[PDB]
C-alpha cells in the first residue's frame, strides 16, 4: 500500500458552530473525520492520524497514533469556540509530522477551512515555498461560509506544489444545500 | 635452522599469532644474508594458500622485514606489491611493518603518502602496523604533516592500537631533538 | 573458532543503568539484560543497558517476557539509536556475585541465539566508593573438549585480569567459564562534570554554597565542637604527658606511638577557616 | 510545595548521553525527556529518568509536542520494573528557557498534581553547580493581572545513595580526596569567592543592562525593593562592630593558645623519642 502520514486538522473557528451543515458541523465534520480515519484505516494499516485544533491556542490532544479512538472522543465536546488562525494551522501539524518514528512515511496533512481568514498572501505563499522545500503535499477540503470561490486558498494549493506534483486538491463547498457526506463523497472516490 | 625438524609437535600446536611468530623468527635466524633470503624460504614462504592461517602470511613479510631493516633493494618494493595485493589487514600486519622498517632512517616518501591510503583501511589489528612503520621511516627527519596527519588520524578512530602504534610512531620521528621537540612534548605531557 | 583477546568498551550509562537496577533489588537478585554491538571478535562494545522486570519465576531463562523486548525495541527504533540486542546480565546483591546453575540455564539458550552473550553481574556491597567491584562473565564452548581449553594471543589484558585470581569459588567458575576485561572510554567531557557532580560532596554543593554555608556556621556553634576538641585536647593530652615518663620507665619504646598524634593540627585547620573566613569581614563590611 | 530538589548524577547524564544520540545527528534546539522523580518528603528526590524525541519549531516558536504513547507504556515499563519510581515532571537542556516550556508543564498536569521542570546543562562552563530546577506555580502578581505563571527557582543539590557513590566514586581517579584541612577549604575560599564576585559582577552587568536595553518592565517590579535590600546593610562601624573586631582577637586566642601547646607537646615527643632512637643507633652501630 501507500506510505505516508495523515493529519486532520478539525476546524475549531467560532463560525463552525452553526447547524448550516446537518444536523450540526460538529456532528457534519465529525463525520468528516469518521471518513477520513476510516478510508485510511482501508487504504494502509501503518497510517497514523492525529487532530489538531486550528483557531485559538493550537494544541494536539491525540499523539499520532493509528487508532481514531481518542481521536474520535475528541469530537465530542471539543468548545470550538475562537478564531481561526491559518499560518499556524499548517506549521503545528508540521512539528507533529517531524516526531514520526518512521522516516519512510510521506508528509501529509488534511485540514478543514470553514471561516474566513485574516492571513495575508505574503503569508501563505511563504508557506508555500516553505512547503516546496519540505516537499509536504496538503490537501485542504473548504467546508463553512468563507469568500465566495475562494481565491487566496485556491492560490495557495495551486503554488503549493507543481510539477506534479500529484498533488494537492482543493475541495470548496458548493453553493447550495447539501449533506456532509455528499461534500466528502467526491474526495474519497478521487482526490 | 633445524629447528622446524627438531621440534614438530610444538609448532604443530602453533595457532593465531603463534604462526606469526613461528615463521617471525624465519626471518630473525635469517637475519642478514641479503642475497638468498628471498629464495631460500620457498617452503615456508608467506601461504596465502588459504586454509586461512592470514596471520601466517602477515609475519612472512614481517620475517622479510627484519632481515631488510636498515639498508635494503627491490624486495622493499617487493612487500609494497604484496600489500596493494592479497588481502587485508592481515597483510599490513608484519608487511607494513616490513615496508617501513626496511625504510627506517632512508627519509621515504612515498610511503608517507601509500601509507595514508592504507591507514583508512579502517581497522584495528593494523594500527601498530602503520604506526610504527610510519613512524620508522620518517625516524630523524622531525617532518610536520606528518606528525599532523598521525595527531589527526587518533580521533575518529576507536583503536587503542593505532593509539600507541602512533604513539611511538610521533615518539619514533624525533630522535636526539634535545630541547627542540620539548615544545611538542609539552603538549603531549600536559 | 578463532579466538583473540577481548576487551569490553562500556559507557557510563551502561554502568549507572547496571549498578542502578542493582540497587533496586536489593537483597533480591535483579535481571536484566546487556545493549550494545558487536565490532569484531577481539573487541565488543556495550552501548546500552536496560532492565528486564521482575517477575514470580524468579531470576529464569523465562523471566525475559518477549512482548517486552518487542515493545522496547520499538520504543528503541522511536529513540535515536536503535542498537540489536548482545547479551544479558543479572545483579548478585546478597552474595559474591558467582553464577548460580540457573544462570548457565539461561546461558545456553543466550549462545545458541547470540553468538556471543557475554554474561556481566554487578553488587553494591564489595566496595561502597573505590572499586570496579561488578563482574564479568563469558560461557566457553563444552565442544571444545577436543583442541585445547587455553586462548588467548596478545596475553596482555588476560594475565592483568585473572589478577587477584578471585577467591576460590569464584574462579571456581573458571573452569566452563572465563571473566572478560572491562575498560572506561572517554567520552572526557561528561566523565569530567560527573566527577565534579560527585566533587560537590566533598569540595561544596554548588562550588559555592556549602562553604558559603562554613561562611553561614563559620565558627557559629563551631566554637563547641572546638569546646569538644579542646575537651579532646584535655582529655588525650592528659594521658600523653603520662606517655614520655613511661618511655623512660620501660626503656623505652613499646611500639608505639599511641597515636595521640596528629588530630588537633586538624582542628588548627579549621583554625586557618577562622581567619581566612574572618578577614573576609574586612571585604564583607566594607563596600 | 516543592522546596529542593536532590539530582543524582544518572539522571543527568540520562539526559547527556541523550544530547549524543540526537546530538550525532544533531542540530538546533534542545534534548527534552520526561523526568523520573521519587517524593519521600517536601524535600524532592530523582532516581531514573528516560528521554522522549521532540521537536519545536521557530515558526511558530511556540509549537512543541512529545510522544505520550512512549510516555505511557515506558510508564508502564519502568513502574512494573520498580514500583517506586513515577514521573515527577520533565527536563531539557536549556541553556535558557524559551517562553513555551510553560505549556508542556500545563500538558502533564494531568499525570502529576505538581510537575518540576528541570533545566540542564550538557558542557559544563560556568558558573557552578550545573543544570537548574523551576517548579509550576500560579503567583499572580502584586499588580493584580491576570494570572500568569513564572516558574519559581528551585535550589538543586547533587546527592547519591549507594551503588550511585560506587561508580562515580571510582570514576573520579583525578584529585586527591579530600584533602581534610589543607587544600580544601582554601581552593573553596577561591572558588566560593571569585565566582561569587563574578556571579554578581555579571548579574550586576544584568541590572544595569536591562535597565539600559530592554525596557519595558524593567524596573519596575522588584527593582526597588531588591535594590533596596541591597542597601539594607553597608554596612561599617561605629560602634558594636569595633567590639566585635578585639571580641573576635579574644575568640582566636584560645584557639592559637591551643595551637602552641600542641606545638609544644609535638615537639616534646617526636624530637625526644627520635633522637634518642638516633643517638642509640649511632652509638650501637658505630
Ligand atoms: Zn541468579
Amino acid at each position: 500500500m501507500v506510505l505516508e502520514s495523515t493529519m486532520v486538522c478539525v476546524d475549531n473557528s467560532e463560525y463552525m458552530r452553526n447547524g448550516d451543515f446537518l444536523p450540526t458541523r460538529l456532528q457534519a465534520q465529525q463525520d468528516a473525520v469518521n471518513i477520513v480515519c476510516h478510508s485510511k484505516t482501508r487504504s494502509n494499516p501503518e497510517n497514523n492520524v492525529g487532530l489538531i485544533t486550528l483557531a485559538n491556542d493550537c494544541e494536539v490532544l491525540t499523539t499520532l497514533t493509528p487508532d481514531t479512538g481518542r481521536i474520535l472522543s475528541k469530537l465530542h465536546t471539543v468548545q470550538p469556540k475562537g478564531k481561526i488562525t491559518f499560518c499556524t494551522g499548517i506549521r503545528v501539524a508540521h512539528l507533529a509530522l517531524k516526531h514520526r518514528q518512521g522516516k519512510n512515511h510521506k508528509m501529509r496533512i488534511i485540514a478543514f477551512v470553514g471561516s474566513p481568514v485574516e492571513d495575508n498572501e505574503k503569508d501563505l505563499v511563504k508557506l508555500a515555498k516553505r512547503l516546496k522545500k519540505e516537499k509536504v503535499n496538503v490537501d485542504i477540503i473548504n467546508f463553512g461560509e468563507e469568500e465566495v470561490n475562494t481565491e487566496k486558498l485556491t492560490a495557495f494549493v495551486n503554488t503549493l506544489n507543481g510539477k506534479d506534483g500529484t498533488g494537492s486538491h482543493l475541495v470548496t463547498v458548493p453553493p447550495g444545500p447539501s449533506l456532509a457526506d455528499a461534500l466528502i463523497s467526491s474526495p474519497i472516490l478521487a482526490g | 635452522d633445524q629447528f622446524l625438524r627438531d621440534n614438530l609437535e610444538w609448532l604443530a600446536r602453533a595457532t593465531n599469532w603463534a604462526k606469526f611468530t613461528a615463521t617471525a623468527s624465519l626471518g630473525v635466524i635469517h637475519k642478514g644474508h641479503e642475497k638468498e633470503a628471498l629464495q631460500l624460504m620457498a617452503t615456508y614462504l608467506p601461504k596465502d594458500t588459504s586454509p586461512g592461517s592470514a596471520y601466517q602470511e602477515g609475519g612472512g613479510l614481517y620475517a622479510l622485514g627484519l632481515i631488510h631493516a636498515n639498508h635494503g633493494g627491490d624486495i622493499i618494493d617487493y612487500l609494497l606489491n604484496q600489500l596493494k595485493n592479497a588481502s587485508n589487514d592481515i597483510v599490513r600486519h608484519g608487511g607494513s611493518l616490513g615496508l617501513g622498517l626496511a625504510a627506517m632512517g632512508t627519509a621515504r616518501q612515498d610511503v608517507y603518502d601509500l601509507l595514508k591510503t592504507n591507514l583508512y583501511q579502517d581497522d584495528a589489528v593494523t594500527g601498530e602496523a602503520a604506526g610504527l612503520a610510519l613512524g620508522l621511516v620518517m625516524l630523524g627527519s622531525k617532518n610536520a604533516q606528518a606528525i599532523e596527519d598521525m595527531v589527526g588520524y587518533a580521533q575518529e578512530t576507536q583503536h587503542e592500537k593505532i593509539l600507541r602504534g602512533l604513539a611511538v610512531g610521533i615518539a619514533l620521528v624525533m630522535y636526539g631533538r634535545m630541547e627542540e621537540a620539548d615544545a611538542l612534548i609539552e603538549s603531549l605531557c600536559r | 573458532a578463532v579466538d583473540t583477546a577481548e576487551q569490553v568498551y562500556i559507557s557510563s550509562l551502561a554502568l549507572l543503568k547496571m549498578l542502578k537496577h542493582g540497587r533496586a533489588g536489593v537483597p533480591m537478585e535483579v535481571m536484566g539484560l546487556m545493549l550494545g554491538e558487536f565490532v569484531d571478535d577481539y573487541t565488543v562494545r556495550v552501548i546500552d543497558v536496560f532492565a528486564m522486570p521482575q517477575s514470580g519465576t524468579g531470576v529464569s531463562v523465562e523471566a525475559v517476557d518477549p512482548v517486552f523486548q518487542a515493545k522496547m525495541l520499538d520504543m528503541l527504533k522511536q529513540t535515536g539509536r536503535p542498537e540489536m540486542v548482545v547479551g544479558w546480565y543479572h545483579s548478585h546483591p546478597g552474595f559474591g556475585c558467582w553464577l548460580s546453575g540457573v544462570d548457565i540455564n539461561t546461558q545456553q539458550s543466550f549462545e545458541a541465539l547470540s553468538e556471543r552473550a557475554v554474561a556481566v553481574v554487578v553488587d553494591p556491597i564489595q566496595s561502597v566508593k573505590g572499586k570496579v567491584v561488578i563482574d564479568a562473565f563469558r560461557l566457553i564452548n563444552a565442544n571444545m573438549m577436543v583442541l585445547g581449553h587455553e586462548p588467548r594471543q596478545t596475553t596482555s589484558n588476560l594475565g592483568h585480569l585473572n589478577k587477584p585470581s578471585i577467591q576460590a569459588l569464584i574462579h571456581g567458575l573458571n573452569r566452563h567459564y572465563y571473566s572478560i576485561t572491562i575498560n572506561y572510554r572517554k567520552n572526557e567531557l561528561e566523565q569530567k562534570m560527573l566527577l565534579n557532580l560527585h566533587k560537590k560532596s566533598w569540595m561544596e554543593g554548588l562550588t559555592l554554597q556549602d562553604y558559603s554555608e562554613h561562611c553561614k556556621h563559620n565558627e557559629s556553634v563551631v566554637k563547641e565542637m572546638l569546646e569538644l576538641a579542646k575537651n579532646y585536647n584535655k582529655a588525650v593530652e592528659e594521658e600523653d604527658k603520662m606517655t614520655p615518663e613511661q618511655l623512660a620507665i620501660k626503656n623505652v619504646g613499646k611500639q608505639d606511638p599511641k597515636r595521640h598524634l596528629e588530630e588537633h593540627v586538624d582542628v588548627l585547620m579549621t583554625s586557618n577557616i577562622v581567619q581566612c573566613l574572618a578577614a573576609m569581614l574586612d571585604t564583607v563590611v566594607f563596600k | 510545595a516543592v522546596q529542593k530538589v536532590v539530582v543524582h548524577p544518572l539522571v543527568l547524564l540520562s539526559v547527556v548521553d541523550h544530547f549524543n544520540r540526537i546530538g550525532k545527528v544533531g542540530n538546533q534546539k534542545r534534548v527534552v525527556g520526561v523526568l523520573l522523580g521519587s517524593w519521600q518528603k517536601k524535600v524532592l528526590d530523582v532516581s531514573n529518568s528516560f528521554a522522549v524525541p521532540f521537536d519545536e519549531d521557530d515558526k511558530d516558536d511556540s509549537v512543541w509536542f512529545l510522544d505520550h504513547d512512549y510516555l505511557e507504556n515506558m510508564y508502564g515499563m519502568f513502574k512494573k520494573v520498580n514500583a517506586r519510581e513515577r514521573i515527577v515532571g520533565w527536563y531539557h537542556t536549556g541553556p535558557k528557557l524559551h517562553k513555551n516550556d510553560i505549556a508542556i508543564n500545563e500538558l502533564m498536569k494531568r499525570y502529576c498534581p505538581n510537575s518540576v521542570l528541570v533545566i540542564i546543562d550538557v558542557k559544563p562552563k560556568d558558573l557552578g553547580l550545573p543544570t537548574e530546577a523551576y517548579i509550576s506555580v500560579e503567583e499572580v502578581h502584586d499588580d493584580g493581572t491576570p494570572t500568569s505563571k513564572t516558574f519559581e527557582h528551585v535550589t538543586s543539590e547533587i546527592g547519591a545513595e549507594e551503588a550511585e557513590e560506587v561508580g562515580v566514586e571510582h570514576l573520579l581517579r583525578d584529585i586527591k580526596d579530600t584533602t581534610v584541612g589543607t587544600l580544601s577549604q582554601r581552593i573553596t575560599n577561591q572558588v566560593h569567592g571569585l565566582k561569587g564576585l563574578n556571579s554578581k559582577l555579571l548579574d550586576i552587568r544584568s541590572y544595569l543592562e536591562k535597565v539600559a536595553t530592554g525596557k519595558l518592565p524593567i524596573n519596575h517590579q522588584i527593582i526597588y525593593q531588591l535594590q533596596d535590600v541591597f542597601n539594607l546593610l553597608p554596612d561599617v562601624s561605629l560602634q558594636e562592630f569595633v567590639k566585635a573586631f578585639y571580641l573576635k582577637t579574644n575568640d582566636q586566642m584560645v584557639v592559637v593558645y591551643l595551637a602552641s601547646l600542641i606545638r609544644s607537646v609535638v615537639a616534646l615527643h617526636n624530637l625526644i623519642n627520635n633522637k634518642i632512637a638516633n643517638r642509640d643507633a649511632e652509638k650501637k652501630e658505630g
